[PDB]
């Protein structure tokens, strides 16, 4: 009835056609169901539960479940993490052993680089076209979750996943409890590490700009996981079975999450509100979490903190679905159901408009206050050299009756200094103004409006992103996403 | 059983000074219900006229002894009242035509100017002339195809613009369209036509006998597929072809001792075309012309006394078919076991035979496989062919499946479907208006469909949920189903009742009694493509054994709308694609823009489906926007090619690699009944068209005349060449 | 709303002149009967020259 | 700068901890030191907050003072500093400044 | 001093003139009602705007002034902007100079069903719209001087 | 077609003035008027500043009626200045038309009395109703050929235009001329009316 | 120069700020005022 109506696809059964498996299955290795997808190649998709399965096309027709072809012993065939490289390459760690998978072709690879067994694969995908970043998204870290920094090894690769070589460990000497996981944090432009050192975890940072500086401690209750969001703009999400936080820093400050009931917002904690998760999907901007009890949550993700709304009910889970973002404001729901008359899977699919889903009159949400916001500076890439600046634009039309309060910032304030000038030009024929904003960016020092415990050097290159926000947007303001862009000092 | 009837067949001009005449048949009837607004002349009498200024809905009912159904009736406030009237003429000597063009009221017209019979403007319609020059406003006709206009000469004595035009047989299609003058807050309606050659339609020699279907069959209809009013019509008595909408007609029949006086009552099937007609007469081919009516035997290629069907083309590709510069088969046959494709002159070769159709199918052999019924597709160079498989018979239970022939690959495949129908039943299906194949298909019980790209495959039901139309028509089996551009489907009953069905609906509406059980009726088209019912009955005056009344479908859906309570999910929706055909050589690119206005958080977009074998790339540009309680969202794609053929090898082999033809639509996100939007498909084809190349200036073939030379070369080549 | 017209003194062709009274230093900034046929004369030679 | 746009909530504390004044309103005094102001963000929260600081902190945003006279206009700027240790925004002018 | 340009009325020119092919455009600017039109407007691949909210334009003496209109639709603000261009056609009004070759013509431009109804109310009182004559005078006009460089 | 802008000017007006300083006080305007023309419309609107004050329109023109006798007096060249505004003149009267060119009349004339043979003769737009009466003696034709049967000294249809005007008494159209040099020349000043059309 | 901008019904004709001088005879002021059109109101004054 409400929000999704269900819908079947299955092809390749028209005839009597004999299609077969050959090998050992491959499942996950965790109770909850995941759809890991590929940034720009969006078409391209894995779902990983109790079967997984590697799909070309957005999930239509029929897909047999990924194997292994027994030519290689890769003993249990458990899969602990997967990650997308450049090319037409995935990789998996399979009991504890990097395996790299071409889909376009059916080649399997093992990692020969890797000696002591590792449980996790993590890195960050640019794809902006050119070469600038193809080099940026050939940097992965292969390390183990859960083990003592004193004693194990990490590994890391240049080469995109070639070869792998062990790091020095001189520099993580200091460093003692368990670790969560080391990313190439590329928003700060550096390396970043979780660290357990008790009930309370927190990041460690190892480059120049704070270096042996800290964040934040938050609790860690039993193990996370950690997912990035895919325009490096260091949105942070760290979810497990009963708890979820999320960091709008790169780790250097983590919080809880707001929940909005009857137009006041409160704190929400997964264990004291007897809930459990079972399914976690991330756009660019927006969050959303399947809740076991046939529950969906969604949320917008963005500075000052995230709220958090219940969507209303419909009986979706069972026992096998996912929730991934087909597109902004388009949620969509999967479920692999089996056939073994012609040993193949179809799926069973719902598409879930968020958008025509938040007006119901139970919740009363307030609209959206600001009625256009445009620019050009989403489609490329900006580089910056010394002794040089550039300029952005946009225009930005709020409503009728609000005030919104707009705000720009950057990722990386180290290596990057801007003056925002935001001036009233025209108006429309309803008698609404338009507003340009002119952003003037180059390097934090020339600017001279920092500490030297702030400018952290200027003869190394770095990256940030740069974000045109609204600090007062509501909820229901899915289209009106926030511009952001990429540049490299 | 009551009915009504409006003055033009235009709906756009139906307005609030229109009249609507109210006909009620039967044999009890005590007055008519109406609302205050609206009022009735002679409201005692079963025929009258209703007259109604105050805009809105209205209901109206006439009460009588028995139980008449009530009918709701939209009146909304317009300014465009008047309409163009044209009248043409074809000289062949200089290849040309002539159309002579005034203004008419359709409220206060001749009777022949309201049938298309004047050839002069009566006073009214003279005087209204006049003073639309003299306020100035002067017509012109645009073609369509190609961006041509053409501009009258000033008013003759009477009131008529005569307007001279090129005789293109490529670009069939124009408007007429006039200036923003207006007389007394009352606009004139811009008018779409279709023109090429004249055809003539075959004439009668004394001493011929007619051509029946058999006794109490229904009557048969076919038209051309480019031009309508152009059509022939077998009934269980005679033989009709029309040059017009059956407003005159002309039997068509036999030379003696040709065909047995069974046989001649024996008759199928009958296809229409510009060079003769072709009979199916108990299986066997015959072709009449205006000279020999010669049975078709093995020498032109077909079996005898073994065909089952034939048919055409449904949808005017004529640009495209003259500018691909080869000619095609205009025709396709089967033979229960071959498929033949008959080219022009009627002549032919076989196509297929089933059993390589069984090798391709990997069947396990000695099956019962046949092929029953081919269809031309949207897709010029494709055809579609419906497969039956026993799957080793000793049952009544057959499966159907499609199987596609593309004859520019000239390869074959198979589709998804999973269709499971007894022995008795027959299957007609039709493609629908998209570049995506979707298919109707009947079998004189059911109505079955298959959409987006074959997923959506069901069975159309009523709201109700019988999933049978005998039913809900007292046991009787289907006659008759149209579909159009717009994508309204329409099928008629021999019942002789109404069903209706939009593309990409699952959902069936029933229409209101319009006509009687017992009543000879056919369904066709106009010049434009409105609904209308010709009703045909014997023991008359040979004037009006064949009559032709419209139909008002659209009010009749908006009545069963208001019943109902559905509405259009987004306010608008806008594109620029103003042609079908798109060609662009290496070094252009195409640009095409699209918008939508919806309601304010119902999250919608643009759907941009494609097919073929994709050679392009595209790029698109969104802006969103929120004003007034209103969402729109604007559409900006390119599509182009990013190939380079310097210093590689296979510069040939690399240009074939990146030809050919491409099919693009598109559509809303959701959209239900009541959306009167045109989903627009047109195709993008890349290479030369064989008609650009390059001049060199001050010289040209034959504007300087000389005669022969000869002359002789020696001892300057790289030894005596006479050439 | 009517926008983007021609202003009127370019297109329906017609020509302006100014003058404005001379600055007087008085305190109470009155002028007198000599200082308004000054004006007048200075009036007259604008006409003229026109 | 639209005039009556519309001011209603007091985003800013700000105090020189020389005197001590209502705290609905943001009154200094100009002696011969510095001039030097202890500030924060006072929110729903109106304790001082080393969260909302960090925040603002991490996009390169620090806050701004406009002095004015009926002849003279001036800004000062605070200077960006890590959140590592403090929790209000410090600023100080000389008074030649 | 002799006003060259300046800020001078706004509003409609009072009236024109024209010499041999020059032209010029009036663009128009009508906001609609607030739900002015409906989901069953949707009927084709352009909104026809004409049935509820059109413009028009006649001329007088029409062999020698031609108008041409055109119309665009933005109905997120209600709005519909059209050009209106009207141009000289070359003939009549006999050759002359200055003050003799003048035809005085009048054209209309109106918005149907305004005229009478609609009343812009401002301050102290009303004014009548949707409807305005505006005359040419066909010819050459003054001011237009030759002299020796 | 040319026009003038020009800002007022402050005047204090001689007499008394037992005050010091501010007294009677009015604006004061030069008067230009070309060669060629008679029409002369006056926009008076404020500069922007003081207290509002609306915008309006007024014509002097060329009254040329007006003949200077030994004494140096004005005094109308088509009659004589001899009534009084009595309600009673046009208490139960009609409703009488104005006619005159488009815009190029320089002067006003309306008439249409009960049985005086006056006019109500005004420049601008009848802001300044100065009454008279018309020296035109009260002439009737006489038999067969004519017959009209009612003098009635009440000018209708009282015409005019640039330099010419004409009154229609009974049967009798009389013309008259007014002076006004700058336009043709000093020609067709007229002595008085004149009978014309015989 | 200012702008001023309405939010309920206008005053179209009258312009809706006047301006008074304290001593006329020492300043001269040149103003002026026009519209816009959703009736912003744009002035300037020039003194000397
Ligand atoms: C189930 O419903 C079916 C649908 O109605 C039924 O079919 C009907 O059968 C009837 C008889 O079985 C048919 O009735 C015959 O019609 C002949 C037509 O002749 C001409 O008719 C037109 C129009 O007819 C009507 O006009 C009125 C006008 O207001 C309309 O409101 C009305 O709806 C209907 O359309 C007339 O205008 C003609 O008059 C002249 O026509 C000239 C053009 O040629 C024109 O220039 C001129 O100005 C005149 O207008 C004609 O009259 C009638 O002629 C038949 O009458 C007979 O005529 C012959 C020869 O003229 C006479 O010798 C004889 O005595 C008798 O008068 C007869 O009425 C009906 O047409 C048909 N319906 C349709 C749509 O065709 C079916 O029967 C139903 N079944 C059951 C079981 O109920
Ligand atoms: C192609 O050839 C035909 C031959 O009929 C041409 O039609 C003829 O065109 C001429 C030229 O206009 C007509 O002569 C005059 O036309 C004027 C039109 O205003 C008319 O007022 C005169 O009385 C006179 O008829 C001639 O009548 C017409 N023929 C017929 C039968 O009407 C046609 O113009 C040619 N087209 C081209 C493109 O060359
Ligand atoms: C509409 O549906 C049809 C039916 O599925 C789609 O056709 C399918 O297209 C894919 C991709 O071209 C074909 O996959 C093929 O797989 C083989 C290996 O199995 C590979 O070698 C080929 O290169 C190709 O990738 C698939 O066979 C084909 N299905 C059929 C029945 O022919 C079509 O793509 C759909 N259209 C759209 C717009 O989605
Ligand atoms: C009608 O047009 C005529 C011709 O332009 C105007 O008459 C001329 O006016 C000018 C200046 O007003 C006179 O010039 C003056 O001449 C005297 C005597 O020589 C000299 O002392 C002055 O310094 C000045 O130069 C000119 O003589 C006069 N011409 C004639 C024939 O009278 C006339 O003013 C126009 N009408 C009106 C109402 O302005
Ligand atoms: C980075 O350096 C700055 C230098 O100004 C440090 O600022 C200190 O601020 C406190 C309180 O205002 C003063 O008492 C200290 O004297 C300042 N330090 C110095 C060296 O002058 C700032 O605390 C430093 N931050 C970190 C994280 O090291
Ligand atoms: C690391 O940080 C310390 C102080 O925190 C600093 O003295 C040292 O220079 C830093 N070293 C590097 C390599 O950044
Ligand atoms: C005060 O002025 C000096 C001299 O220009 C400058 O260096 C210093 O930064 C100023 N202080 C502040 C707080 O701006």
């Amino acid at each position: 009835h409400t929000l999704c109506r269900v819908h079947t696809v299955r092809t390749g059964k028209v005839f009597k056609s004999n299609i077969q498996l050959q090998g050992d299955p491959l499942f996950y290795a965790f109770p909850n169901t995941f759809v890991l997808k590929n940034v720009c190649k969006a078409d391209i998709s894995v779902y990983l539960g109790q079967k997984v399965f590697l799909t070309i096309d957005n999930f239509e027709s029929s897909l047999l479940p990924l194997t292994v072809p027994k030519s290689l012993a890769v003993g249990v065939p458990s899969i602990t993490s997967a990650h997308f490289v450049s090319g037409s390459l995935v990789l998996f760690v399979i009991s504890g052993k990097g395996y790299s998978y071409d889909y376009y072709e059916n080649t399997w690879r093992k990692l020969e680089g890797i000696s002591e067994p590792v449980s996790h694969i993590s890195g960050d995908v640019c794809c902006f076209k050119g070469s600038f970043c193809l080099e940026l998204s050939n940097n992965l870290f292969a390390y183990l979750r859960g083990g003592q920094i004193p004693g194990t090894n990490i590994y890391f690769s240049d080469n995109g996943g070639f070869s792998f070589q062990l790091m020095n460990t001189d520099k993580l000497s200091h460093l003692t409890g368990t670790l969560g996981g080391i990313f190439h944090l590329h928003s700060m432009s550096q390396v970043g590490v979780l660290m357990v050192e008790n009930n309370l975890g927190t990041f460690h940072y190892m480059e120049y700009p704070l270096n042996h500086s800290m964040g934040i401690a938050f609790s860690y209750k039993n193990l996370l996981e950690v997912i990035m969001k895919p325009y490096q703009r260091g949105f942070m999400v760290l979810w497990n079975q009963k708890s979820i936080l999320v960091s709008s820093n790169s780790g250097q400050i983590v919080e809880h999450v707001r929940l909005i009931d009857q137009k006041i917002f409160t704190d929400l904690d997964v264990e004291h509100a007897n809930i459990n998760i079972y399914s976690v999907a991330s756009n660019a901007y927006e969050l959303a979490f399947l809740v076991a009890e046939d529950h969906l949550y969604y949320g917008s993700q963005s500075y000052m903190g995230t709220y958090v709304i219940k969507l209303p009910h419909q009986p979706l889970w069972s026992t096998h679905t996912s929730i991934y973002f087909e597109d902004i404001g388009i949620l969509q729901v999967l479920t692999p159901v089996a056939d073994p008359h012609f040993a193949a899977y179809d799926f069973d699919k719902c598409t879930v408009n968020v958008q025509s889903s938040l007006m119901d009159e139970k919740l009363a949400l307030q609209p959206c206050n600001v009625e256009l916001l445009e620019s050009t500076m989403i489609n490329t890439m900006f580089t910056i050299d010394m002794n040089s600046k550039l300029k952005l634009s946009a225009l930005m039309i709020p409503r009728k009756g609000e005030n919104p309060t707009p705000l720009v910032m950057v990722s990386n304030p180290h290596a990057l200094g801007f003056k925002a000038n935001l001036n009233e030009f025209g108006n429309t024929f309803d008698g609404n103004s338009k507003y340009k904003l002119d952003i003037e960016l180059k390097q934090q020092h020339h600017w001279g409006n920092s500490d030297f415990n702030f400018t952290a050097s200027i003869k190394r290159h770095a990256i940030s992103s740069v974000t045109v926000d609204i600090a007062d947007k509501t909820l229901s303001c899915v289209d009106l996403k926030p511009l952001s862009t990429l540049i490299s000092v | 059983l009551w009915r009504y009837y409006i003055n033009s067949q235009d709906y756009s001009i139906f307005s609030t000074r229109s009249s609507i005449k109210l006909e009620y048949e039967g044999n009890s009837f005590v007055s008519w219900k109406i609302p205050e607004s609206c009022k009735v002349e002679n409201t005692t009498s079963p025929k009258t006229t209703l007259h109604c200024k105050r805009a809105g809905i209205h209901t109206i009912k006439p009460i009588a002894g028995n139980q008449e159904v009530e009918r709701h009736l939209t009146v909304d406030n317009s300014y465009i009242c008047y309409l163009w009237y044209f009248t043409v003429v074809d000289v062949y000597y200089n290849l040309s035509q002539i159309v002579t063009i005034w203004v008419y009221d359709p409220e206060s017209a001749s009777t022949e100017e309201l049938i298309w019979t004047a050839k002069k403007p009566s006073l009214s319609s003279r005087v209204l002339t006049k003073q639309m020059n003299t306020l100035g406003q002067r017509p012109f006709i645009f073609t369509v195809e190609k961006r041509l206009t053409y501009h009258p000469g000033p008013l003759t004595s009477e009131g008529t613009w005569v307007i001279h035009l090129p005789m293109s047989s490529d670009d069939i299609a124009k408007v007429i369209r006039g200036n923003k003058v207006a007389f007394q807050d009352c606009f004139i309606a811009n008018l779409y036509f279709m023109l090429t050659y004249p055809m003539t339609i075959i004439s009668e020699p004394p001493g011929y006998e007619p051509l029946t279907v058999p006794p109490g069959s229904p009557l048969m209809l076919s038209w051309d597929t480019c031009i309508s009013t152009f059509a022939l019509l077998a009934t269980d008595q005679e033989t009709f072809q029309t040059n017009d909408s059956f407003q005159t007609w002309t039997r068509v029949r036999a030379p003696p001792g040709i065909l047995s006086d069974a046989q001649r009552h024996s008759l199928r099937d009958v296809i229409i075309f510009d060079q003769g007609t072709l009979f199916l007469v108990d299986g066997t081919v015959y072709l009449r012309t205006e000279d020999e009516f010669t049975k078709l035997d093995e020498s032109r290629g077909i079996s005898e006394t073994g065909i089952l069907g034939f048919s055409k083309r449904r949808w005017c590709q004529i640009r495209y078919l003259y500018k691909l510069a080869s000619k095609k088969s205009i025709l396709i046959a089967w033979s229960k076991t071959t498929v033949y494709a008959g080219y022009a002159t009627f002549r032919f070769v076989t196509l297929t035979d089933t059993a390589k159709l069984k090798d391709f199918l990997k069947l396990p052999q000695t099956d019962t496989l046949e092929v029953m019924s081919v269809e031309y597709l949207w897709h010029p160079l494709e055809a579609a062919v419906l497969l039956s498989h026993c799957s080793v018979c000793t049952t009544n239970t057959r499966n159907i499946r499609i199987v596609i022939y593309s004859a520019i690959f000239q390869t074959w495949t198979l589709q998804d479907f999973e269709l499971q129908l007894p022995k008795e039943a027959i299957l007609e299906f039709r493609f629908l208006y998209s570049a995506m194949p979707d298919i109707i298909m009947w079998d004189q019980h059911h109505v079955y469909y298959s959409y987006k790209n074959f997923t959506v495959v069901g069975t159309i039901s009523t709201p109700s949920g019988e999933t049978n139309l005998s039913s809900l028509s007292q046991g009787s089996k289907i006659h008759q189903v149209l579909t159009d551009r717009i994508g309204n489907v329409v099928v008629k009953m021999e019942n002789n009742v109404m069903f209706y069905i939009k593309a990409d609906i699952t959902e069936a509406v029933i229409l209101h009694t319009w006509v009687n059980t017992t009543a000879k009726t056919v369904v066709l088209f106009d010049k434009s493509f409105e609904v209308c019912i010709l009703y045909y009955n014997e023991n008359l005056d040979e004037k009006y054994q064949l009559q032709t009344q419209p139909y008002p479908l659209i009010l009749e859906l908006q009545s069963i709308n208001k019943d109902l309570g559905d509405w259009c999910p987004y306010l608008a929706f806008q594109h620029n694609i103003h042609s079908q055909f798109y060609h662009m050589d290496k070094g252009e690119s195409l640009t095409i823009w699209s918008q939508i206005v919806y309601p304010e958080n119902r999250g919608l977009y643009i759907v941009v489906e494609h097919y073929g074998s994709s050679v392009m790339t595209w790029t698109q540009n969104l802006e969103y926007e929120i004003a007034s309680g209103f969402c729109t969202k604007t559409m900006i794609t390119r599509f182009f090619q990013t190939t380079n053929y310097e210093l590689v090898d296979n510069y040939y082999q690399l240009q074939k690699e990146n030809t050919g033809l491409m099919l693009l639509q598109f559509r809303p996100s959701e959209f239900s009944r009541t959306c009167l939007t045109a989903k627009p498909v047109f195709e993008i084809d890349v290479g030369c068209d064989s008609s650009k190349y390059i001049m060199v200036r001050g010289f040209n073939k034959s504007r300087c005349q000389r005669r022969d030379f000869s002359y002789v070369i020696d001892k300057e080549l790289l030894d005596n060449l006479k050439v | 709303h009517l926008i983007d017209v021609p202003k009127k003194h370019h297109a329906s062709r017609t020509e302006s002149y100014v003058a404005l009274p001379p600055l007087v230093s008085e305190s109470l900034g009155f002028h007198n009967n000599n200082t308004l046929a000054v004006y007048q004369g200075l009036v007259y030679y604008l006409l003229w020259l026109h | 700068v639209i005039h009556n746009k519309g001011k209603e909530r007091t985003y800013f504390s700000c105090s020189g901890e020389g005197i001590l004044t209502g705290l609905h309103t943001i009154k200094l005094f100009l002696t011969m030191d510095n001039l030097k102001v202890r500030c924060f963000f006072r929110n729903e929260n109106q304790s001082p907050s080393k969260e909302i600081l960090g925040l603002f902190t991490s996009g390169g945003l620090a806050p701004n003072m406009i002095i004015t006279n009926s002849t003279f206009y001036g800004g000062y700027y605070f200077k960006l500093t890590p959140f590592s240790n403090r929790l209000e925004w410090l600023i100080d002018i000389p008074r030649q400044n | 001093q002799k006003l060259y340009n300046m800020s001078g009325d706004y509003g409609i020119p009072d009236l024109f003139f024209l010499d041999k092919g020059n032209w010029f455009t009036i663009t128009v600017v009508l906001l609609s009602h607030q739900d002015t039109f409906t989901s069953s407007d949707s009927q084709g691949p352009t909104i026809n705007v004409d049935k509820k909210l059109a413009i028009a334009v006649t001329i007088a003496d029409p062999e020698c002034l031609s108008v041409t209109v055109t119309q665009d639709v933005l109905l997120n603000r209600n709005a519909v902007i059209n050009k209106i261009k009207v141009i000289d056609k070359k003939r009549c009004s006999e050759q002359g100079m200055i003050g003799r070759n003048i035809k005085k013509t009048s054209m209309m431009l109106k918005v149907l069903g305004a005229p009478g109804n609609c009343i812009q109310r401002t301050y102290l009182g009303g004014i009548i719209q949707g409807f305005k004559v505006v005359p040419i005078f066909i010819g050459c006009p003054p001011g237009k001087r030759l002299a020796f460089d | 077609n040319v026009q003038i802008l020009m800002e007022a000017a402050p005047m204090r007006s001689t007499g008394y003035c037992p005050a010091e300083a501010m007294c009677v006080l009015n604006w004061y305007t030069p008067m230009p008027f070309k060669n060629g023309s008679v029409v002369s419309s006056v926009d008076i609107y404020t500069n922007g500043i003081g207290p509002f004050v609306s915008k309006k329109r007024f014509y002097v023109n060329m009254n040329g009626f007006l003949k200077r006798d030994a004494s140096g007096k004005s005094l109308f060249a088509i009659g004589y200045e001899s009534l009084v505004l009595k309600s009673s003149h046009f208490r139960l009267s009609k409703s009488r038309p104005l006619w005159y060119t488009v815009n190029h009349a320089p002067v006003f004339i309306l008439g249409g009395f009960y049985d005086e043979k006056s006019i109500l003769f005004s420049d601008s737009n009848f802001q300044d109703y100065v009454l008279l009466e018309l020296s035109i003696d009260s002439c009737w034709v006489g038999s067969f050929y004519c017959p009209i049967l009612g003098f009635s000294a009440t000018i209708h249809d009282a015409i005019a235009t640039e330099s010419t005007l004409f009154i229609r008494q009974n049967q009798l159209v009389y013309y008259f001329t007014g002076t006004y040099i700058t336009l043709f020349d000093k020609s067709h000043g007229s002595s008085r009316w004149v009978r014309v059309l015989p | 120069q200012f702008k001023i901008i309405p939010k309920a019904m206008s005053t179209f004709p009258i312009p809706p700020v006047s301006m008074v001088v304290g001593n006329p005879g020492l300043v001269e002021v040149k103003t002026q005022g026009v519209f816009d059109l959703n009736e912003n109101y744009y002035l300037d004054i020039h003194v000397s």
